[PDB]
DNA sequence: TATAATGGGAGCTGTCACGGATGC
DNA sequence: GCATCCGTGAGTCGAG
C-alpha cells in the first residue's frame, strides 16, 4: 500500500539548433503518454513562428504559369518561399514585406532579399531561383508571425490583384516524436521512460520549443481556477 | 543484431572460425581476469547498475569488439600451445 | 432482466435424461431392486447362469444373489479413498450325484462398486467415469474381395472374447472355403459334421449353377457324420489324438457351445434379418439327440452364393453404417468382466472339487472369491475405459459420461485406425454428433452421444422422428436405428408449418440420408429439432450456423476446459439449452416438492413440504475436484421464501441462478492493438482484475506417510532439526501445519523426521563435529514442503492413525496426513481465454482502465480482439453474438438463440435500434451535442460508404450503430480510432490451461537411476528434453559446443556435471566434457548380449571409458 | 557425447588460434632470443 | 501500397545492399509503425462487412 | 512442393538424391577380391579400380 | 533430457527487438542459479554459496538485491528459446532474456513464423548455453538477428506479417 | 485432443 | 478499403476462397466417399447453413482434420529418414577440384508436346539461385565468369537472355557431381541460402536439406 | 513317505506397405 | 519367372 518515491530526472541531448532529444524518468504507470501527447500536440500546433503567406511576381498572373528567363515554375519558388526561415528581432513587429530585384544571369539565394530592420534570415544560402540571359525577377514576399499550419486558401490575403496566397507553415517545429520505454526503479516494475524528439528550423530551440510547450500547457491548466 | 556482425563475418572465410576466435578469446579474457584486454580504457564495454556504469562482465561482448578493433591476430598454428599459455602467464598472472 | 427468445420451431419433446446411457445401463446390470426370482437372464445374472453349474461327482449350482447396502457413503468414501460398493452374497449349493446330500449355504463373493446417482464411480476415492465403446455389431456379414472382383466374403462376427470369427470364402479353384483362427478348410467338411446328404445341398444350392457344382467332394460324403467330425478334429489339431469324445468337445465348444461360443442378442437379431431366418439359440448350431444341428451356416451359404450369383435383394454390407457399428455400455463391460471373473472361480471350485474329501465338502470351502474380486477391481482401474472422471465443469463431467470410443479391449488400435471408422457416416445423424471429436490423434475415434440419441437395449444409437401423415405432423415420437431410419423420406425441421400441418410445394427431405426436394404427400417423418443433429457441447454455441464446423469443434471441445469462476454469469446470449445442463449434471440443488424455506444458511438449507415434513439439504462447500477445481453449492433462496416443485435452491459450481455459467460476459472492441493481440493474443482491461472477473478457486491436495523401518520410525513431529523457530512458526503441537496460515514455495506442511541412513561420517565431518562441538543427530528433515510455484491458503488438515478407532493403513505405515491447500487465482497473463466459437488466445496484456479504448460516454472496454482472427477462421457467429451483445448493453437484456432456429439480421437490427436510442437520446438530454471527433470518424465512415452522405451526425452514427459499429476514443491520445469500430458483449472463458500450473525452471535436479539422466515433469523438478529433433536443430547451426553440452555437461555425465556445477559457483569457465553415463550403460547391455564394443584409438589400441574399475 | 564434425567442431575451423599484439610481439621476441 | 510481397522484397534488398544489423533494424521499425497504424486504421469486423454481391 | 506452393531449393533434394545413388553393384569382379553381385561404395570401387589401373590389373 | 532448462506459455512480445524475449524472473533465478549464488557471493548478498542458496530456498527469505544480481547475471547472455515441433534449424533460436514480472515468456512476433508459433497457448522451452564457447555458438549462429532468410528457399524468413503488413498497406 | 488446442 | 478486403489482398489474413465462403457462398461439398455432392451450399457464413447443409460439410471437415492428424506423423518418419540418410554430409573443403557439372534447363516441353515453353520464374529461381558457374556463359553482352556465384540479379539476367533466345540451359556446379568424401566442398553448394553468401566450410549440409524438405511435409 | 490316481489350454480376429525369403 | 509368408516399421514437446 505505502508508496512514496523520488522525483524523475530529466535528461537532454541536443545538437545544434535544429534538433533535441528529452528524456524524462522514472514516471508512474501510464504518465509517458500522459504527458508526451498533449506536449506533441502544443509543439505542433501552438508554437509562434514566422511564414510566407503571400507572394507577387512582376508580370505573373496565376500560380501555375511560368517565368520567361527563369527554368524554375511559379509553384517552385512558392515552394522555395515556404523553406525560408525568417526570424523577427522584436516582439512588437507582426507583419513585413520583403522585396527581390534582380535579373542578368545570376542565381539567387535568399541573401538576396533586401534587409529589414529586426529581421533575420536563418537561411541565406537557401536557393530561390536562377536566373538566365534576359531572365528579370522582380518579387515581393508577405511574412507574418502565426502558429501552426494555414492553407492558402484558408487566409486568402492579397495586397494586390496578382498576389498569389501561400500556404502559411508557421510552426518552427518541423517535427516531434515521443516514445514510451517500460523502465524499473527497484521493485517497480510499470514505471515509464518518456523520450522526445523534437526537429526546428533554427528559428526556435527544440529546448525553446518543449520550453514554450510546457508553459502554453500549465497556463490552461489555470483555465479551472475561478468559475 | 551483435555489433558490426556483418564486418566480423567479412574478416573470417568460414562464419565458424569467427566464433572458434571469439570464444577461445573469451575464455583467454576469462583465465587472465580482462588484464590482457586490447581495448583502451574508453572502449571498455559498460553494465549499466543501479550505481553506475561499471565493467561488462561479459567476455564474449569483449572479445567480439577486440576482434572488431583490428588488434587481434587470428589463425592456424601461431604458436605452440603451451608456450602461449606460459606466455600469457608470464604478462598476465592469474 | 428480460430473457427474450428468438425461433419458431416448438420442440414436441424435452431432452431425454442426459446420463441414462450410464444409470440405466448399470441398473439394468444389477437389477438390485428386482427381487431374485424375477430377476432376467441379462446381467450379472447371465453371467452367474452361465458359469454355473459346476460339474465333476459333486455338482455346485447356483440359486441366486444378492447386494447388501454400501458399508459406507459416497463422501465418506472419498475421504478415507474406499470404493462405494455394495457386498455380493450368492446362494450356492453343492450336490453330491451319487450320495443325494445337498448343503446349502449363502457365500460372500465380495463388492461390486455402486453407480452414483450422476452416473459415475468412486475407486479408492477417485471418481471414475466407464465410457461407453462402440464396436462392430455381431452378426452375418457380407463384404467386397478387395482383390478380385465378383466374389464375396461372408463373415460371422460373435461378441468380443466370445470365440472366433469365422470367414467364408470362394476360392479361385471352385471350392469354398472356411477361416477359422487362421486355418483355411473345405466347408464341406463342417457340412458334413453337421449331418448333410449330398442330395439336400444339391436341392439347397442347385439354384446356384457354378458354385454348388464347387460345393461338391465325392470324398467328403463318402465319410460318416463321426468320420467327417474327426477329420476336422485332425485338420484344426494337427499332433493331437483325434479321440472321438475330444474331437465332439472341441468342436462343440468352438460352434455350438452356448458359454464358449456368443453371438450377441443384437448379433441374434441382426443374422435373423439379414439370412431371413429364425435362430434358435445364439450359437451357429447345436448338439440334439447326440448329433450337430446346424443354424447359421446353411442360409450364410445360400445367402454367399446368392450374392455373388447376382440374385436381387442380396447386397453388400455398409460396416460403418450405424445400423451395424453398435456400442457396449458400463454394464455391459462390467458384466463382461464379471463373467471372466466368476469363470475362473469356477475353474477353482472344479480344482476344489477333485482334491477335497468327499465326506465333507461345504459351498464355501469349494469357492475362493479371490479371481472374480481381482477381475472386478482391475476393470475399475486399469482398463482404458475406465477415465479419471472430468469434473471441471459440471458440463465436463455430463460430457464425459456421454462419450463413446472406439479403443480399448476388443475395440480399435490407433494403428489399425484409418479414415473410414473416422469419417461422419451419414448415420450418425441425430446419433453420433458430426462436431465434438478431439482434434489430434483420436480424432473420430473419440466421439460424443447426440442431444436427443438413445441406446436401445440391442445397443444401437437411435434417434427421435415424428410420425407425418397426409403433410400433418403428429406429436407421435418415434426413435429408429439407422436401418429402420432407411426406410422413411424424413423431412427437416425447419420446414414451415401452420398449425400441425405442413405448408410449402416442396420441402426438404433426406432418403437414406440423399437430400431430397419432395411434395408433402411424400413426407413420412420429421426432425424433432436442429439440437438433435449435435452434441450437448456443440448445442450450447449460438449462431452455430455462421461457425465453420472446424471452429465449432474447438468451440465445443473448450467448453468442456471451461474453470468455474467465483462470479460466473450465464452467457448474454443462450442456446436455451445452459438450464438442463445445470439441471441434468446434478450441479445445482432443487425443491423436491411444493413448500417453504425453513431456514438458510451457508452450509444448509432446510425446506417444509406439503407433507409437514422437515427435509435438511446439507450444501457442498469448497470441495476439491479431480482437476482441483472448488466445487461449492450456494443458497439462492431466503428464510420464508415459497418454492414451487423444481424450483431452484442452491446454484452449485458455474451456474448462475440455475443457468450453466462457463465465463463471464465482457464488453469487447474488435481492433488491433500495438501488436499485443498479434496472432491470437487478448488484450485485457485491469478492470476485470479489480472488480474479480475471471477469478477461480482451485484446491490443491498434500500427501505424507510415516512409516516403520528397519532404521527405526519415520515420525511425525514439530521437532525437527536444524530449524529455527521461523521455520515452525505455523506448525501445530503435533507438527502439521494450522488452519487458516498462508503456505508459500519452501513452507512446511507437515513435519516429518526419518532415522539416518547408516554411515561413517566423512573425515571432513568428523573434523568440523569436533570444531563445533555438536553431536551429529540421529535423525533427519523430511518434513513435505510447499513445492516450487504452489502455495495457498490451508483449509484443510486429515491425521490418520495407526490405534485410532476405525482406521487401519496398509502394513507398516504408522501414520498418514494429508494437507488441503486452496488458492484465489487472479487472471493473469499467459492464462487461456476462448469463445464459444472457437476463438482461442491467451492473454498478452493487462493495460490500466486508461489506457484501454472507450466508448464517447467514457465507458471502457473490457477485452480487446483481432480482428485478423475472424477471416481465414471463418466463425462469424462470435460477431453476430457480439452484434446482438451490444444491443443487450443498451437494453440491459440477456437472449436465447436456439441453433439454427436464430435471432436473423433484421432483428438484431430493432434491437440495435432501441439500444440506440438509449445510448444516444440520453446524450442529447444531457445537454451535449455531437463531438468533433465524432465529425471525423463520420468523415471517415462517409469515404468508407458506411453512412449515406447528407445525413444529420445523429442518423449516421445510428446508421453505425445498426451495424453494431461505435466511435471509439483511444485512451492513450483522446484522439478517436479513424474507422468506427465493431464493440459489444461477448462470453468469454477461462479455460483450465493456466500459466501458474506450466511455468517450469531447473537448474539441476534428481536424476534417473539406471541413464542417469533428468527427470521428466515438472512434479519431479525435471528437465526439458532435447530430442533427436532439437539435435538435429543444433547440427543444422554447426553449433557443436552447445550440443555436446546438452549431451554430455548437463545431462548424463556425471564427473561432467557436478564439476559443471562447481567451476560456475566458483566462477570458472566449464571444464571439458566427458563420456556420458548411458553410453556407459549402453556398452555393458551390449555386453549382456555378449557383443563386445571395444572404444579404439587410431593405433586401433583400445581405450578403458570404465577407468579400470570393470577390469580385473 | 564427442564434439560432432560440423561447425565449430569442424577440423577446419577448431585449430585456430587467436592472440594479442603484445602477446605475439613477446613470443616472437622469446623466439628471436635462442 | 505495401504488402506481403513487396515488404518480403524490401526485406531481402536490404539484407543484399544494407547486411543483417542495418536489415534487423528495419524489421523493428517496420514492425513498430506497422502495429502503430493498425491499432488506429479503424480495422473490424462486423456482419455487414462481408458484402454479399447482388450479381450472386 | 510446387503445387502446394512451397518454395525450396533443388540443392537440398539433390543432397538425398545423392546420397540415394551412394551405392553400385558388381557385374565383374576382374582380378579384384570382390563378388558378382556385390554391393559397396561407388568411392571404394572406384577407388579399387584407380588402384588396380596404377598396379595394370 | 537436460538441466539448465525451463517451459513456460508464451505470449507476444512486440515491445521486444528482434534480438530480445521476455524471460520471466523466476524461471531466470532457477536457470541461472549457479551464477546468481557467485554473484551474490561476489557482493555482500550473502556470506557464501551455501548461505546463498539457503537463502533462495524459501520464497519469503530473498529480497530486492539478488534481482538486480541476476540482472548482472544474465547481462550480455542469451538463452534458447525451442518450440516442438522443431521441423528446421530454426525451431531453436537465441535471444537475450529481458527479465518481466509474470509467468509467461515473451516472443518476438518476426520469428513466430519460423517457429510456427502462436499465441493460442502454445508453450516454450528454455536452455541456457553454459560455456563462453556455447554462448558464442549462440550469440553469433543461432541469434535471432542474425538469421533473417530462409536456408531453404534463401527468401526472409523474418519478415511483417498480419497487423504490421496491414497497418504498413492501410 | 492435439491439432492447436480445442482438446 | 473493407476490412475482409483489405486484408485479403495486403497478406494479412485470408485468400479469394474463405472471403468467397464468408459472402458469396460455401460452395460445393463432399460425401464420405469421396465423391462431391450435386447440390451445394447456397449461403454464406453471412446468411448461415441449415442443418442439413451444416451436416453435409461436416463429412469434409471431419475428412480434412483426420488429414492433418494423420499426416503429421507420416511427414515426421520422413523427416527422421531423410536426416538418417543425409547427416554426414558437411563441407569439408573450398573446392573438390571436380570439371562434372549439371545443365539446368531453362525450358521444357509443353504438355501439347508442340514445342519447348519458358519453365516458371520460380522453378528457374529454385534450380539457379546461388550456385556457381560451372563454365564461362556471355549473354546480352554480358560475361557471367566461371566460379561465379550467381546472384538473383543474375538469375534474371539470364531469364532475360533465354526469352531472348541466347541461352537454353546453365552450367552448375551441383552436390550431385561433387566428388568431395564423405559430404561436399563450398563451389558445388554454393550459397548458404541464409545469409545470401557463400557457404562457410562446416556448415551441415545434409541436416540443412533434410529440415528444408521435411519441415513443408505437413502442408503436402 | 504307500488305496488309486498316467497327453493343457486359451486363441482375438477393422492398417499397411514394404522388403526379402520360400513355393507353385 | 510370381503368389504368399513373415518381420518390421508407422511425429514432437507436455502429463499420466
Ligand atoms: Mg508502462
Ligand atoms: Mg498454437
Ligand atoms: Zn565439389
Amino acid at each position: 500500500l505505502d508508496s512514496k518515491l523520488k522525483a524523475p530526472v530529466f535528461t537532454v541531448r541536443t545538437q545544434g539548433r535544429e534538433y533535441g532529444e528529452f528524456v524524462l524518468e522514472p514516471l508512474e504507470r501510464g504518465f509517458g503518454v500522459t504527458l508526451g501527447n498533449p506536449l506533441r500536440r502544443i509543439l505542433l500546433s501552438s508554437i509562434p513562428g514566422t511564414a510566407v503567406t503571400s507572394v507577387y511576381i512582376e508580370d505573373v498572373l496565376h500560380e501555375f504559369s511560368t517565368i520567361p528567363g527563369v527554368k524554375e515554375d511559379v509553384v517552385e519558388i512558392i515552394l522555395n518561399l515556404k523553406e525560408l526561415v525568417v526570424r523577427f528581432l522584436n516582439p512588437s513587429l507582426q507583419t513585413v514585406t520583403l522585396l527581390l530585384k534582380a535579373e542578368g544571369p545570376k542565381e539567387v539565394k535568399a541573401r538576396d532579399f533586401l534587409p529589414v530592420a529586426d529581421v533575420e534570415i536563418m537561411n541565406p544560402d537557401l536557393h530561390i531561383a536562377t536566373l538566365e540571359e534576359g531572365g528579370r525577377l522582380n518579387m515581393e514576399v508577405r511574412v507574418d508571425r502565426g502558429v501552426g499550419y494555414v492553407p492558402a486558401e484558408k487566409h486568402g490575403i492579397k495586397d494586390r490583384i496578382n498576389a498569389i496566397p501561400v500556404d502559411a507553415v508557421f510552426s518552427p517545429v518541423r517535427r516531434v516524436a515521443f516514445q514510451v520505454e517500460d523502465t524499473r526503479l527497484g521493485q517497480r516494475t510499470d514505471l515509464d521512460k518518456l523520450t522526445l524528439r523534437i526537429w526546428t528550423d533554427g528559428s526556435v530551440t527544440p529546448l525553446e520549443a518543449l520550453n514554450q510547450a510546457v508553459e502554453i500547457l500549465r497556463e490552461h491548466l489555470t483555465y479551472f481556477s475561478n468559475p | 543484431a551483435e555489433p558490426g556482425i556483418d564486418k566480423l563475418f567479412g574478416m573470417v572465410d568460414s562464419k565458424y572460425r569467427l566464433t572458434v576466435v571469439v570464444a577461445k578469446r573469451a575464455q583467454q579474457l576469462l583465465r587472465h581476469g580482462f588484464k590482457n584486454t586490447v581495448l583502451e580504457p574508453e572502449e571498455r564495454p559498460k553494465m549499466q547498475t543501479l550505481e553506475g556504469l561499471f565493467d561488462d562482465p561479459n567476455a564474449v561482448t569483449w572479445a567480439m569488439k577486440e576482434l572488431l578493433t583490428g588488434r587481434l591476430v587470428f589463425g592456424e598454428n601461431l604458436v605452440p600451445e603451451d608456450r602461449l599459455q606460459k606466455e600469457m602467464e608470464r604478462l598476465y598472472p592469474v | 432482466m428480460e430473457i427474450k427468445r428468438f425461433g419458431r420451431i416448438r420442440e414436441v419433446i424435452p431432452l431425454p435424461p442426459l446420463t441414462e446411457i450410464q444409470v440405466e445401463s448399470y441398473r439394468r446390470a444389477l437389477q438390485a431392486d428386482v427381487p431374485p426370482e424375477k430377476r432376467e437372464n441379462v446381467g450379472i445374472q447371465a453371467a452367474f447362469r452361465e458359469t454355473f453349474p459346476i460339474e465333476e461327482g459333486l455338482v455346485l449350482d447356483f440359486l441366486e444373489y444378492r447386494l447388501g447396502e454400501p458399508p459406507f457413503p459416497q463422501d465418506e468414501c472419498r475421504e478415507k479413498d474406499l470404493t462405494y460398493q455394495a457386498p455380493l452374497y450368492a446362494r450356492l449349493q453343492l450336490i453330491h450325484k451319487d450320495t443325494g446330500l445337498i448343503k446349502e449355504d449363502e457365500v460372500f463373493l465380495g463388492h461390486i462398486p455402486l453407480m452414483t446417482e450422476d452416473g459415475s464411480f468412486i475407486i479408492n476415492g477417485a471418481d471414475r467415469v466407464i465410457v461407453s465403446q462402440i464396436h462392430r455389431s455381431p452378426g452375418v456379414y457380407f463384404t467386397p474381395d478387395p482383390a478380385r472382383p465378383g466374389r464375396y466374403i461372408a463373415s460371422i462376427i460373435p461378441l468380443p472374447k466370445r470365440g472366433p470369427w469365422i470367414d467364408l470364402e470362394v476360392e479361385p479353384n471352385g471350392v469354398v472355403s472356411m477361416k477359422v483362427n487362421k486355418r483355411k478348410f473345405p466347408l464341406v467338411l463342417l457340412l458334413r459334421v453337421l449331418g448333410y446328404d449330398q442330395e439336400t445341398l444339391a436341392r439347397e444350392l442347385g439354384a446356384y449353377g457354378e458354385l454348388v457344382q464347387g460345393l461338391m467332394d465325392e470324398s467328403v460324403f463318402a465319410m460318416r457324420p463321426e468320420e467327417a467330425l474327426i477329420r476336422l478334429f485332425t485338420l484344426l489339431r494337427p499332433g493331437d489324438p483325434p479321440k472321438r469324445d475330444k474331437a465332439v468337445a472341441y468342436v462343440y465348444g468352438l460352434i455350438a457351445d452356448p458359454r464358449r461360443y456368443d453371438l450377441g442378442e443384437a448379433g441374434r437379431y441382426k443374422a435373423e434379418e439379414k439370412l431371413g431366418i429364425r435362430l434358435s439359440g445364439r450359437t451357429l448350431a447345436r448338439f440334439e439327440d447326440g448329433e450337430f444341428k446346424d443354424e447359421v451356416f446353411l442360409p450364410t451359404l445360400r445367402y454367399l452364393f446368392a450374392l455373388t450369383a447376382g440374385v436381387p435383394g442380396h447386397e453388400v454390407d455398409d460396416i460403418d453404417h450405424l445400423g451395424n457399428r453398435r456400442i457396449r455400455t458400463v454394464g455391459e463391460l462390467m458384466t463382461d468382466q464379471f463373467r471372466v471373473g466368476l469363470a475362473r472361480l469356477a475353474r477353482g471350485v472344479r480344482e476344489r472339487m477333485l482334491m477335497g474329501s468327499e465326506d465333507s465338502l461345504t459351498p464355501a470351502k469349494l469357492v475362493n472369491s479371490r479371481p472374480l474380486e481381482a477381475a472386478i477391481r482391475e476393470f475399475f482401474s486399469r482398463s482404458q475405459l475406465s477415465q479419471f472422471k472430468d469434473e471441471t465443469n459440471p458440463l465436463s463431467s455430463l460430457r464425459h459420461k456421454r462419450r463413446i470410443s472406439a479403443l480399448g479391449p476388443g475395440g480399435l488400435t490407433r494403428e489399425r485406425a484409418g479414415f473410414d471408422v473416422r469419417d461422419v457416416h451419414r448415420t450418425h445423424y441425430g446419433r453420433i454428433c458430426p462436431v465434438e471429436t478431439p482434434e489430434g490423434a483420436n480424432i473420430g475415434l473419440i466421439t460424443s452421444l447426440a442431444a436427443y440419441a438413445r441406446v436401445d437395449e440391442l445397443g444401437f444409437i437411435r434417434t427421435p422422428y415424428r410420425r407425418v401423415v397426409g403433410g400433418v405432423v403428429t406429436d407421435e415420437v418415434v426413435y429408429m436405428t439407422a436401418t429402420e431410419e432407411d426406410r422413411y423420406t424424413i423431412a427437416q425441421a425447419n420446414t414451415p408449418l401452420e398449425g400441425n400441418r405442413i405448408a410449402a410445394e416442396r420441402v426438404v427431405a433426406r432418403r437414406k440420408g440423399e437430400p431430397v426436394i419432395v411434395s408433402p404427400e411424400e413426407v413420412e417423418f420429421m426432425d424433432v429439432s436442429p439440437k438433435q443433429v449435435f452434441s450437448v457441447n456443440t448445442n450450447l454455441i449460438p449462431f452455430l450456423e455462421h461457425d465453420d464446423a472446424n471452429r465449432a469443434l474447438m468451440g465445443s471441445n473448450m467448453q468442456t476446459q471451461a474453470v468455474p469462476l467465483i462470479r460466473a454469469q450465464a452467457p448474454v446470449v443462450m442456446t436455451g439449452l445452459e438450464e438442463r445442463v445445470v439441471r441434468d449434471s446434478l450441479a445445482a440443488l432443487y425443491a423436491e416438492e411444493d413448500g417453504e424455506v425453513a431456514k438458510v444458511d451457508g452450509n444448509r438449507i432446510v425446506v417444509r413440504y406439503e407433507d409437514g415434513r422437515l427435509v435438511e439439504y446439507p450444501l457442498r462447500r469448497f470441495y476439491r475436484s479431480n482437476q482441483g477445481t472448488a466445487l461449492d453449492q450456494r443458497p439462492r433462496v431466503v428464510v420464508g421464501q415459497r418454492v414451487r416443485k423444481g424450483d431452484l435452491l442452491a446454484d452449485g459450481p458455474a451456474s448462475e441462478n440455475g443457468f450453466l455459467a462457463l465465463g463471464q460476459n465482457v464488453l469487447v472492441a474488435i481492433m488491433p492493438f500495438d501488436g499485443y493481440n498479434f496472432e491470437d493474443a487478448i488484450v485485457i482491461s485491469e478492470e476485470l482484475l479489480k472488480r474479480d472477473f475471471y477469478t477461480s478457486i482451485h484446491i490443491e491436495r498434500y500427501e505424507i506417510e510415516a512409516r516403520d523401518t528397519k532404521l527405526g520410525p519415520e515420525r511425525i513431529t514439530r521437532d525437527i532439526p536444524h530449524l529455527s523457530e521461523a521455520a515452525l512458526r505455523d506448525l501445530d503441537e503435533e507438527g502439521v501445519v494450522r488452519i487458516g496460515a498462508e503456505v508459500k514455495p519452501g513452507d512446511i506442511l507437515v513435519g516429518r523426521t526419518s532415522f539416518k541412513g547408516e554411515s561413517e561420517p566423512t573425515p571432513e565431518e568428523r573434523l568440523l563435529r569436533s570444531i563445533f562441538g555438536e553431536k551429529a543427530r540421529d535423525v533427519k528433515d523430511t518434513s513435505l514442503r510447499v513445492p516450487p510455484g504452489e502455495g495457498g491458503i490451508v483449509v484443510r488438515t486429515v491425521r490418520l492413525r495407526r490405534g485410532d478407532p476405525g482406521v487401519e493403513l496398509k502394513p507398516g505405515v504408522r501414520e498418514v496426513v494429508r494437507v488441503y491447500v486452496a488458492q484465489k487465482r487472479k487472471l493473469q497473463v499467459g492464462d487461456k481465454l476462448a469463445n464459444r466459437h472457437g476463438n482461442k488466445g491467451v492473454v498478452a496484456k493487462i493495460l490500466p482502465v486508461e489506457d484501454m479504448p472507450h466508448l464517447p460516454d467514457g465507458t471502457p472496454v473490457d477485452v480487446i480482439l483481432n480482428p485478423l482472427g475472424v477471416p481465414s477462421r471463418m466463425n462469424l457467429g462470435q460477431i453476430l453474438e457480439t452484434h446482438l451483445g451490444l444491443a443487450g448493453y443498451f437494453l440491459g437484456q440477456r437472449y436465447i438463440s436456439p441453433i439454427f432456429d436464430g435471432a436473423k439480421e433484421p432483428e438484431i437490427k430493432e434491437l440495435l435500434a432501441q439500444a440506440f436510442e438509449v445510448y444516444f437520446g440520453k446524450r442529447k438530454g444531457e445537454g451535449f451535442g455531437v463531438d468533433k471527433r465524432e465529425v471525423e470518424v463520420l468523415r471517415r465512415a462517409e469515404k468508407l460508404g458506411l453512412v449515406t452522405p447528407g445525413k444529420t451526425p445523429e442518423e449516421q452514427l445510428k446508421e453505425l450503430f445498426l451495424q453494431g459499429k461505435v466511435v471509439l476514443y483511444d485512451g492513450r491520445t483522446g484522439e478517436p480510432i479513424e474507422g468506427p469500430i465493431v464493440v459489444g458483449q461477448m462470453f468469454i472463458m477461462k479455460l483450465y490451461h493456466m500459466v501458474e500450473d506450466k511455468m517450469h525452471a531447473r537448474s539441476t535436479g534428481p536424476y534417473s537411476l539406471i541413464t542417469q539422466q533428468p527427470l521428466g515433469g515438472k512434479a519431479q523438478f525435471g528437465g526439458q528434453r532435447f530430442g533427436e529433433m532439437e539435435v538435429w536443430a543444433l547440427e543444422a547451426y554447426g553449433a557443436a559446443h552447445t550440443l555436446q553440452e546438452m549431451l554430455t555437461l548437463k545431462s548424463d555425465d556425471i564427473e561432467g556435471r557436478n564439476a559443471a556445477y562447481e567451476a560456475i559457483i566458483k566462477g570458472e569457465d566449464v571444464p571439458e566434457p566427458s563420456v556420458p553415463e548411458s553410453f556407459r550403460v549402453l556398452v555393458k547391455e551390449l555386453q549382456a548380449l555378449a557383443l563386445d564394443v571395444q572404444t579404439l584409438d587410431e593405433k586401433d589400441n583400445p581405450v578403458d571409458i570404465f577407468e579400470g574399475l570393470a577390469s580385473k | 557425447g564427442r564434439l560432432i564434425p560440423a561447425g565449430t567442431g569442424s577440423d577446419f575451423v577448431r585449430f585456430t588460434q587467436v592472440v594479442d599484439q603484445k602477446t605475439l610481439k613477446a613470443i616472437e621476441e622469446a623466439r628471436k632470443e635462442a | 501500397p505495401q504488402e506481403k510481397n513487396s515488404l518480403k522484397d524490401l526485406v531481402y534488398q536490404a539484407f543484399l545492399r544494407l547486411g543483417m544489423e542495418k536489415t534487423a533494424r528495419l524489421l523493428d521499425a517496420l514492425k513498430y509503425y506497422g502495429f502503430t497504424f493498425s491499432t488506429t486504421s479503424g480495422i473490424t469486423i462486423g456482419i455487414d462487412d462481408a458484402v454479399i454481391p447482388e450479381e450472386k | 512442393y510446387r503445387a502446394q506452393g512451397v518454395k525450396l531449393h533443388d540443392k537440398h533434394i539433390e543432397i538425398v538424391v545423392r546420397q540415394m545413388m551412394k551405392y553400385v553393384e558388381v557385374t565383374d569382379p576382374g582380378d579384384s577380391r570382390l563378388l558378382e553381385g556385390q554391393v559397396l561404395e561407388k568411392w571404394d570401387v572406384e577407388a579399387l579400380n584407380e588402384r588396380l589401373i596404377a598396379e595394370g590389373k | 533430457r537436460v538441466d539448465y532448462s525451463g517451459r513456460s506459455v508464451i505470449v507476444v512480445g512486440p515491445q521486444l527487438k528482434l534480438h530480445q524475449c521476455g524471460l520471466p524472473k523466476r524461471m531466470a533465478l532457477e536457470l541461472f542459479k549457479p551464477f546468481l549464488l557467485k554473484k551474490m557471493e561476489e557482493k555482500g548478498i550473502a556470506p557464501n554459496v551455501k548461505a546463498a542458496r539457503r537463502m533462495l530456498e524459501r520464497q519469503r527469505d530473498i529480497k530486492d538485491e539478488v534481482w538486480d544480481a541476476l540482472e548482472e547475471v544474465i547481462h550480455g547472455k542469451v538463452v534458447l528459446l525451442n518450440r516442438a515441433p522443431t521441423l528446421h534449424r530454426l525451431g531453436i533460436q537465441a535471444f537475450q532474456p529481458v527479465l518481466v514480472e509474470g509467468q509467461s515468456i515473451q516472443l518476438h512476433p518476426l520469428v513466430c513464423e519460423a517457429f510456427n508459433a502462436d499465441f493460442d497457448g502454445d508453450q516454450m522451452a528454455v536452455h541456457v548455453p553454459l560455456s563462453s564457447f556455447a554462448q558464442a555458438e549462440a550469440r553469433i549462429q543461432m541469434l535471432s538477428a542474425h538469421n533473417l532468410l530462409s536456408p531453404a528457399s534463401g527468401e526472409p524468413l523474418a519478415k511483417p506479417s498480419r497487423d504490421i503488413i496491414l497497418g504498413l498497406y492501410y | 485432443a492435439x491439432x492447436x488446442x480445442x482438446g | 478499403f473493407n476490412p475482409l478486403y483489405v486484408m485479403a489482398q495486403s497478406g494479412a489474413r485470408g485468400n479469394p476462397q474463405q472471403i468467397r465462403q464468408l459472402c458469396g457462398l460455401r460452395g460445393l461439398m463432399q460425401k464420405p466417399s469421396g465423391e462431391t455432392f450435386e447440390v451445394p451450399v447456397r449461403s454464406s457464413f453471412r446468411e448461415g447453413l441449415t442443418v442439413l447443409e451444416y451436416f453435409i460439410s461436416s463429412h469434409g471437415a471431419r475428412k480434412g482434420g483426420a488429414d492433418t492428424a494423420l499426416r503429421t506423423a507420416d511427414s515426421g518418419y520422413l523427416t527422421r529418414k531423410l536426416v538418417d540418410v543425409t547427416h554426414e554430409i558437411v563441407v569439408r573443403e573450398a573446392d573438390c577440384g571436380t570439371t562434372n557439372y549439371i545443365s539446368v534447363p531453362l525450358f521444357q516441353p509443353d504438355e501439347v508436346t508442340r514445342s519447348l515453353r519458358l519453365r516458371k520464374r520460380a522453378d528457374i529461381e529454385a534450380g539457379l539461385y546461388g550456385r556457381v558457374l560451372a563454365r564461362e556463359v556471355e549473354v546480352l553482352g554480358v560475361r557471367l565468369e566461371e566460379g561465379r556465384y550467381l546472384s538473383m540479379d543474375d538469375v534474371h539476367l539470364l531469364i532475360k537472355a533465354a526469352e531472348a533466345g541466347e541461352i537454353q540451359e546453365v552450367p552448375v556446379r551441383s552436390p550431385l557431381t561433387c566428388q568431395t568424401r564423405y559430404g561436399v566442398c563450398q563451389k558445388c553448394y554454393g550459397y548458404d541460402l541464409s545469409m545470401a553468401r557463400p557457404v562457410s566450410i562446416g556448415e551441415a549440409v545434409g541436416i540443412v536439406a533434410a529440415q528444408s524438405i521435411g519441415e513443408p511435409g505437413t502442408q503436402l
